[PDB]
C-alpha cells in the first residue's frame, strides 16, 4: 500500500511509530461500539 | 524497501476506512431511529 513505503520508516521516528500503533488499537474499539451503543438505543426507545 | 515496520503501516491504514466505514452504518441507524421519533 500507500502507507507501505519505505520512505514513512526513514522519515519518522521510531518513538513516533510505536506511539501510533498503540493509540489506534485503542481506537478500534470505540470505532465498532458506536454502532453497537446507537442499536441499542434504537431497541431503548423502542419501549 | 520491505520491513516489519511496512506491514504494521498497512495496518494503520485500514482502521481509517473502518472509521469511515462505521459514520456510515451509524447513519442509517439515525433514518430509521429518526422513524420512532
Amino acid at each position: 500500500e500507500q502507507d507501505g513505503i519505505g520512505e514513512e520508516v526513514l522519515k519518522m521516528s521510531t518513538e513516533e511509530i510505536v506511539q501510533r500503533t498503540r493509540l489506534l488499537d485503542s481506537e478500534i474499539k470505540i470505532m465498532k461500539s458506536e454502532v453497537l451503543r446507537v442499536t441499542h438505543e434504537l431497541q431503548a426507545m423502542k419501549d | 524497501m520491505a520491513d516489519p515496520r511496512d506491514k504494521a503501516l498497512q495496518d494503520y491504514r485500514k482502521k481509517l476506512l473502518e472509521h469511515k466505514e462505521i459514520d456510515g452504518r451509524l447513519k442509517e441507524l439515525r433514518e430509521q431511529l429518526k422513524e420512532l421519533t
